[PDB]
């Protein structure tokens, strides 16, 4: 047989990238996965090169980043690429996730595929946050303070886990140095998790926009999808280029250009845009313990979808009620984000509380109810007795 | 387009000719850009300011 | 190698679909086709169609959320201006 | 020479729109000094200021002077 | 162990000092503030405490 | 939140460096440096800027060398161990007016004039904000405002009460290039110089950007064409069904 | 229908007066893509590598 | 053979890893080792001394050197791990050999 088939190493590449049978009808929404691998590489590469010039000590961290910005040849390109890359990493991840939601990609027999993806999402949030703390700006310090304190909510030992995590009395030199060590480690765990994601994808293959079987008409990954992936890879790079060279700080916060100060918290704190929806959910619960539990639940609830989707067909392509509600969910998520950027003031607090309700209700009430109703409608519209 | 068939004759362009062209492009393009750029900002650059200075 | 678990996808020659018969496909080499330029005049009015059927599912939920946002915002602005400092003390605490 | 920004501000404080705005601010300033001279101003927890009215004025000025100030500078 | 010179702090002003890397607030309260503090009912507090249980000298909130 | 708390929104001035294809104005940077030295340096440090970075940007190699030598820095101890001073060299960083934070507060009613090296990137509004703050001190605060002793009113600053008084007044600087030193002209200059301090890579970054965007745009368009060609056989593919007899 | 009667492809087929028309365009496209891609790869590689060269702050002439 | 060749690569990567770690202590041996091993590249004709000043990130083994060495010492072990997986993949296709040097196909145990 061909060498690409017989060689122990090449056959892996052949089965995953060259001869892999793809459903002839997949659309550009299926291009986000490769875009996610690309993002992972860009983050690792630019990160290692900057690590060569970075100092983790609390007295030097901020200045070492400035050193990367002012003295390292092409240093600012590395930092703006790494920083803006993290944002682009989340924009693409949400689209990857939303695509799965809309087409019922989370359904059997791809449950394992969906669950591993949830784990990756969590690991990515943890990674970006740790990286954020390495700049040691004003936002960095308080973020490191808030997130680590999240654990004090645990009864009895909670405050202990916290002083442990800090390695002292407060967010200090033992904190930022362990955060750097950890920021370097986690990306390699994501890589291993990405491999398990791909292994799970390979056993049943990709789904398609029609939601039905692809077994009757497949075309090779090689040529068709390699070249189609190239189209979005270049588009992705063009847009990232525009931010990196023309508007490098639009997705950041001015407060991070101010060194961290243990005694003063900024008058207006607005977290990273991709964390805003979660920040709003946290803020909407006037109880400490319940506040953190509901926030974590906002992520874990994604695990419930394979069971609450009562439909008999996969995906929202041929479903009027489901498409409509799908978009209520999308814009509700954006709203939550907008609320997160506002002050805890009158019309906003109640709006935040209702939006949070709607978010959870989609998974637990709307989907099961709507899918059941749609099942029946499909039946009585054709049976004549 | 018969303009293509004169240089490559019904065959694709080979890696060697691609790599060679890439090295040429890199230099020509950079000069074209630096030129246009400096001309667009004439009067604002240090070159321009250094002339208006005498010490 | 070790025995493998049953899946819903095979490989070329044993993909797992039902036995096909009666269907006949035809195709023409990309090399013999009109160079990419005919995607107009014939493929222009046909386009944009796959969004005239969808925009409602996107527009209505968008509209609903935009007005809700605009309403609450304008209310906030009023509450913190001079004119609304009275109603602010009412709804605040 | 005379400051280019102050020149443009002065020019705009004298338009129909600017006069209307200085008036509203003026009417506020007036209403305020009268409240201060009266007994018990120190203890009132409802002391009015004219910041809001001042901001409207300043905003109008900014809107008119911002796109023109640099054409006059070097 | 940190020493703060109270004689230096003005009337209704807030001063902040470092103690074990943690910020220490110190306000020289006005007579009106002292009344506001000690005139509040426990039913209005989720964590019930009299201003007395919190300050040794009503003039200094630490 | 009340307008007084947020602060007056800074309007959009037409900076010559705004725009994808625009470089800083180096003459303005030069002037700005003078305004910084003669006015601001009295209370503001510029810790992150090194003398050498001025060469070829706003001053000649010679000019910067003369400027750096007017200041003293700690040199390496002598053959016997006693400390000794030394004039400045290009490798050094522009020195600040105060030896420590405590002395900085003592000289300013207890306030701390922040370092201006990143000020333009460390505030929403950027250049528009800095300029507006500097030229926005009214002779008298609006009616009703109880301004604390030692403070000043400025509408652009959040809360209105700022610890920095107006420091720019007409003709307080004698511009070496002849330009009329009006308060707005000077504000316009320092701000430009402060923008350069925070983003020294500015001019170069935008040049590289133009190259990057042209190549990627071209690559993007080219890929579409290639993809369509490679897909034409599948796209125009046609089927026919002829029900098999039993 | 008879499988020997090939369906209509007139709308897609190019009136072959210039046989090597689509080939010349496709090959030019692929070629230009390869040209610009190699230049980009070269620039990217050079950007990372030169970031390891001596920094601006260490080239002091003693 | 493939099994043996991948093993040689791992050995090289391990030597490189331990050496970089050795340099992180920055003791007397560390500094000179970092100096000697990086200079090993100057032996290359023409560009050799350039590769060296590049590797150092300056005039000599200094602050840009040790910091890049730490970054690198952390990275390489994960490349060894991936290489160890390829080693195992190559081992799995034909299995282990045995002390007799002949086939094991007639009598295997789990
Ligand atoms: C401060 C906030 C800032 C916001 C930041 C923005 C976020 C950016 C992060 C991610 C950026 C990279 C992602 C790129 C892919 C994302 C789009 C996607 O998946 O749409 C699939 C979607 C599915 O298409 P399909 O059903 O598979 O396609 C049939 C094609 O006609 C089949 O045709 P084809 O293969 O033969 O050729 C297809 C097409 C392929 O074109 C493509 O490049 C692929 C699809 C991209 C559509 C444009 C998206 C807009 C992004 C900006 O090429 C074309 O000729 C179409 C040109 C479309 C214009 C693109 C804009 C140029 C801007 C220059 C700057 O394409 C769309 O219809 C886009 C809908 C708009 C969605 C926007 C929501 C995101 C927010
Ligand atoms: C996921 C869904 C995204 C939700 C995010 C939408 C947020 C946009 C908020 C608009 C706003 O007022 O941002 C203010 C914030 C900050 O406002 P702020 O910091 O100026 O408010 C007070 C502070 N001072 C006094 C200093 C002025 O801007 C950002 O940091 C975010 C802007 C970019 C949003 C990225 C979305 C791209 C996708
Ligand atoms: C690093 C690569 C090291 C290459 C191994 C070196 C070697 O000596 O390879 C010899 C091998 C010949 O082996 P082979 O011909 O297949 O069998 C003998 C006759 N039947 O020849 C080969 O194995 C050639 C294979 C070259 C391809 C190398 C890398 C392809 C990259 C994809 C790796 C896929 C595996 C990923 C594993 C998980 C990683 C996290
Ligand atoms: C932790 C929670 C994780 C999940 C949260 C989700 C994150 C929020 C998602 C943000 C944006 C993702 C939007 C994704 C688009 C929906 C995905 C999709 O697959 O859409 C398919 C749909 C039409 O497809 P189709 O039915 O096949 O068309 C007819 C062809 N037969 O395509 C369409 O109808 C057109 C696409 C409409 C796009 C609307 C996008 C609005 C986004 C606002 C961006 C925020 C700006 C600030
Ligand atoms: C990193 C992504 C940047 C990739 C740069 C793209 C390279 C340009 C392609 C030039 C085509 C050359 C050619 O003619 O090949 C003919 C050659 C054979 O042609 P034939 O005889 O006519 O079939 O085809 C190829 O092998 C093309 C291979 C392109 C590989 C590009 C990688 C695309 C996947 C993107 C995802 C990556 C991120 C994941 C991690
Ligand atoms: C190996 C690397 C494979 C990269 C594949 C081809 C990518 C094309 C890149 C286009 C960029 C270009 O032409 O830049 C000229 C641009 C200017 O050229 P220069 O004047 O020679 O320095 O070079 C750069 O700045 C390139 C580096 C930044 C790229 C920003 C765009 C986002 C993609 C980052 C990819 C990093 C992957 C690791
Ligand atoms: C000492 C007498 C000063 C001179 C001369 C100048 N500044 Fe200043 N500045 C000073 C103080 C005491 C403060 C603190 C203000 C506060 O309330 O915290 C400042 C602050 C600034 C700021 C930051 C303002 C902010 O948004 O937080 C800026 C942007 C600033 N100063 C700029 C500036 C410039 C450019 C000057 C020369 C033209 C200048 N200052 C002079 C004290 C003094
Ligand atoms: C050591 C290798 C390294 C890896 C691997 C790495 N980073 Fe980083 N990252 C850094 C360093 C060094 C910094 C500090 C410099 C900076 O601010 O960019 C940083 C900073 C960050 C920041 C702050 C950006 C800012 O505003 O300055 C974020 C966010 C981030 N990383 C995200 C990621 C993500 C997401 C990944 C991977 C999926 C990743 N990083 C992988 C080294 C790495
Ligand atoms: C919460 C879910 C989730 C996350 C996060 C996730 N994936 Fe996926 N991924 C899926 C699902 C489900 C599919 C199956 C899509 C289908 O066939 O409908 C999938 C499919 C893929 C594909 C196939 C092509 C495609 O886009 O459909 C690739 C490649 C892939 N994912 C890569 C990644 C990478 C890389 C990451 C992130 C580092 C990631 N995924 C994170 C859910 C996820
Ligand atoms: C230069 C050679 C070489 C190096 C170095 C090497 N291996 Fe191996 N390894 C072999 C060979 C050859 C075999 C096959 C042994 C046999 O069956 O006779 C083997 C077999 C193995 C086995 C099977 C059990 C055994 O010991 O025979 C394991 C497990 C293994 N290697 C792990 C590793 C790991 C882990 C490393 C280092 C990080 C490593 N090897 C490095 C040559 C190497
Ligand atoms: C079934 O459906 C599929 C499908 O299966 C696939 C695979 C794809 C294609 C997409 C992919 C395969 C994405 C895969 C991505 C990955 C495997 C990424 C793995 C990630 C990594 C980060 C690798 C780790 C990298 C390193 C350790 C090295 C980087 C560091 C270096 C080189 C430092 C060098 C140092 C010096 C001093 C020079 C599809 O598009 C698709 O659609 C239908
Ligand atoms: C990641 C870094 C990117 C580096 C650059 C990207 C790769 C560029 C590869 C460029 C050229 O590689 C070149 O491709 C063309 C196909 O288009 C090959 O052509 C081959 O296939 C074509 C097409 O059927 C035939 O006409 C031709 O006779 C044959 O030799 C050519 O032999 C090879 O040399
Ligand atoms: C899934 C985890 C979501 C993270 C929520 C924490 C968001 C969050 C806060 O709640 C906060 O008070 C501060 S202060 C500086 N940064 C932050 C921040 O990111
Ligand atoms: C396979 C690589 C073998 C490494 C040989 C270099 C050994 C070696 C030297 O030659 C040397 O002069 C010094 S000085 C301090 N440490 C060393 C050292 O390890």
């Amino acid at each position: 047989m061909a060498f690409r088939k017989s060689n122990v190493y090449l056959s892996l590449v052949n089965s995953y990238i060259i001869d892999s049978p793809q459903p002839s009808s997949i659309n550009y929404w299926w291009n986000m996965g490769s875009l996610l691998g690309l993002c992972l590489v860009i983050q690792i590469v630019t990160g290692i090169f900057m690590a060569m010039h970075y100092s983790s000590n609390i007295e030097l961290a901020f200045s070492s980043v400035e050193h990367i910005m002012r003295d390292v040849h092409n240093g600012y390109i590395l930092r703006y690429l790494h920083a803006n890359g993290a944002s682009f990493f989340f924009m693409v991840m949400f689209m990857h996730m939303a695509k799965g939601l809309y087409y019922g990609s989370y359904r059997s027999p791809r449950v394992t595929l969906w669950n591993v993806g949830v784990i990756i999402f969590t690991l990515t949030i943890a990674t970006a946050f740790l990286g954020y703390c390495c700049v040691y700006g004003q936002m960095s310090h308080w973020g490191a303070t808030v997130i680590t304190n999240l654990f004090s909510a645990i009864p009895f030992v909670g405050n202990d886990i916290v002083s442990w995590l800090w390695g002292g009395f407060s967010v200090s030199n033992p904190t930022i140095q362990r955060f750097f060590a950890l920021h370097y480690l986690v990306p390699f765990i994501i890589a291993a998790m990405v491999i398990m994601h791909l292994m799970a994808l390979h056993i049943h293959g990709s789904s398609n926009p029609l939601g039905i079987t692809g077994n009757l008409d497949r075309i090779p990954m090689h040529s068709y999808f390699i070249f189609k992936d190239l189209v979005t890879v270049f588009l992705f790079m063009l847009i990232l280029a525009l931010f990196v060279f023309y508007s490098p700080n639009t997705l950041g916060h001015p407060d991070n250009y101010i060194p961290g100060n243990p005694l003063v918290t900024p008058a207006s704190i607005v977290p990273e845009w991709y964390l805003l929806p979660f920040y709003a959910i946290l803020r909407s619960i006037p109880d400490k313990l319940l506040g953190v539990i509901t926030m974590f639940a906002a992520i874990l609830v994604l695990l419930v979808l394979p069971f609450t989707d009562r439909s008999v067909v996969r995906g929202n392509t041929f479903k009027v009620l489901s498409k409509f509600f799908f978009f209520i969910f999308v814009f509700n998520f954006v709203l939550l984000g907008q609320i997160g950027a506002c002050h805890v003031e009158v019309p906003y607090v109640l709006m935040g509380q209702i939006a949070t309700f709607i978010y959870f209700a989609y998974f637990l009430i709307i989907v099961p109810v709507i899918s059941t109703i749609e099942n029946v409608l499909f039946y009585i519209g054709r049976v004549n007795k | 387009s018969s303009l293509y068939k004169t240089f490559f004759k019904r065959n694709a362009v080979f890696v060697g000719t691609i790599f060679a062209g890439a090295f040429v492009f890199q230099t020509v393009f950079d000069t074209a850009i630096t030129s246009w750029y400096e001309n667009h900002n004439k009067g604002k650059l240090w070159k321009d300011v250094k002339a208006r200075i005498a010490a | 190698g070790p025995p493998s678990g049953k899946t819903y996808m095979g490989w070329w020659g044993h993909m797992g679909g039902p036995k096909q018969k009666g269907i006949t496909s035809y195709a023409v080499s990309p090399y013999a086709q009109k160079p990419l330029q005919g995607i107009f005049h014939n493929a222009v009015f046909n386009s944009f169609r796959r969004f005239k059927s969808q925009f409602l599912y996107v527009l209505i939920p968008a509209g609903i959320y935009w007005y809700w946002w605009k309403n609450g915002n304008e209310y906030n602005e009023f509450l913190y201006s001079k004119a609304g400092r009275e109603e602010l003390e009412r709804v605040n605490v | 020479v005379t400051d280019q920004l102050e020149d443009l501000r002065e020019h705009f404080k004298n338009t129909e729109e600017g006069k209307a705005l200085v008036h509203h601010y003026e009417e506020c300033a007036e209403r305020v000094k009268i409240q201060q001279q009266q007994p018990g101003y120190a203890d009132l927890e409802h002391k009015e200021d004219c910041v809001e009215e001042f901001f409207h004025l300043q905003h109008y000025l900014d809107t008119a002077t911002a796109p023109r100030l640099f054409d006059k500078l070097k | 162990k940190v020493e703060v010179n109270l004689a230096a702090i003005p009337l209704g002003k807030n001063v902040v000092v470092k103690w074990q890397g943690k910020p220490v607030f110190i306000r020289h309260r006005t007579p009106h503030e002292i009344q506001e503090a000690n005139s509040v009912d426990m039913s209005a507090l989720k964590d019930p405490q009299t201003d007395a249980d919190r300050v040794k000298d009503p003039q200094w909130l630490i | 939140m009340t307008a007084a708390e947020h602060g007056l929104h800074a309007p959009a001035y037409a900076w010559s460096h705004n725009g994808p294809f625009e470089t800083f104005d180096h003459a303005s940077i030069r002037r700005g440096y003078q305004v910084y030295r003669e006015v601001c340096a009295a209370c503001h440090s510029l810790d992150r800027v090194a003398w050498r970075t001025l060469v070829g940007v706003s001053h000649t190699n010679e000019e910067v060398r003369n400027m750096a030598e007017e200041f003293e820095y700690d040199d390496e101890p002598d053959e016997q161990g006693n400390p000794k001073k030394r004039p400045g060299k290009l490798s050094d960083y522009i020195p600040g007016p105060y030896p420590n934070e405590q002395a900085a507060r003592a000289a300013n009613q207890g306030a701390l004039p922040p370092d201006l090296s990143l000020i333009v990137k460390a505030r929403h509004g950027g250049c528009d904000y800095i300029f507006s703050l500097l030229t926005g001190y009214p002779d008298e605060p609006p009616a009703g405002v109880a301004l604390p002793p030692g403070s000043n009113y400025n509408p652009y600053f959040p809360g209105g009460s700022i610890a920095m008084a107006r420091v720019l007044f007409d003709d307080m600087v004698e511009y070496e290039d002849g330009t009329p030193a009006t308060t707005s002209q000077m504000a316009k200059d320092v701000t430009t110089f402060l923008n350069w301090c925070a983003e020294p890579e500015h001019d170069e970054r935008k040049r590289l950007g133009l190259k990057t965007v042209i190549i990627l745009s071209s690559l993007y368009l080219l890929s579409i064409w290639v993809k369509k060609f490679k897909w034409a056989g599948i796209k125009t593919r046609k089927f026919v069904f002829n029900p098999p007899k039993p | 229908k008879s499988t020997y009667r090939t369906p209509n492809f007139d709308d897609v087929l190019k009136e072959n007066n210039d046989a090597d028309k689509g080939r010349s365009y496709a090959y030019f496209m692929v070629g230009a893509m390869g040209l610009l891609s190699s230049a980009g790869a070269k620039s990217t590689v050079e950007t990372f590598i030169s970031s390891m060269t001596a920094t601006a702050d260490v080239l002091a002439m003693a």
